[PDB]
């Protein structure tokens, strides 16, 4: 399925994912498309920050959902 | 400090929007 | 820069309560 990841800078990234993909894996996919190291990514969905070890399904992220990406140096 | 003030303004506007 | 980041997370948290 596909999901969308939006920055505060007006960028939208499309990803191809599985419901069982871990957030860590979603971050790796964002790296593949944007070059952003996973350490610098904070992903946010439905009001919460996402922890690396859980899956998209755990956070109730469905097909065509939109995540939000904020970059943090540390 | 301009960036901080613009971000706080966005936050307040978003909170009003969500209300 | 640190405080800018904290405010950005808050914006994203709030925006994600609309864009989800
Ligand atoms: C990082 O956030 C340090 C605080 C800061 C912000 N600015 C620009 C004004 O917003 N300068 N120092």
């Amino acid at each position: 399925m596909q999901i969308f990841v939006k920055t505060l800078t007006g960028k939208t990234i499309t990803l191809e994912v599985e419901p069982s993909d871990t957030i860590e894996n979603v971050k790796a996919k964002i790296q593949d498309k944007e070059g952003i190291p996973p350490d610098q990514q904070r992903l946010i969905f439905a009001g919460k920050q996402l922890e690396d070890g859980r899956t998209l399904s755990d956070y109730n992220i469905q097909k065509e959902s939109t995540l939000h990406l904020v970059l943090r140096l540390r | 400090k301009q960036k901080i003030a613009a971000l706080k303004y966005k936050i307040a506007a978003l909170k009003q929007k969500i209300q | 820069e640190q405080e800018i980041e904290e405010l950005e997370i808050e914006i994203a948290i709030l925006l994600s309560e609309i864009e989800g």
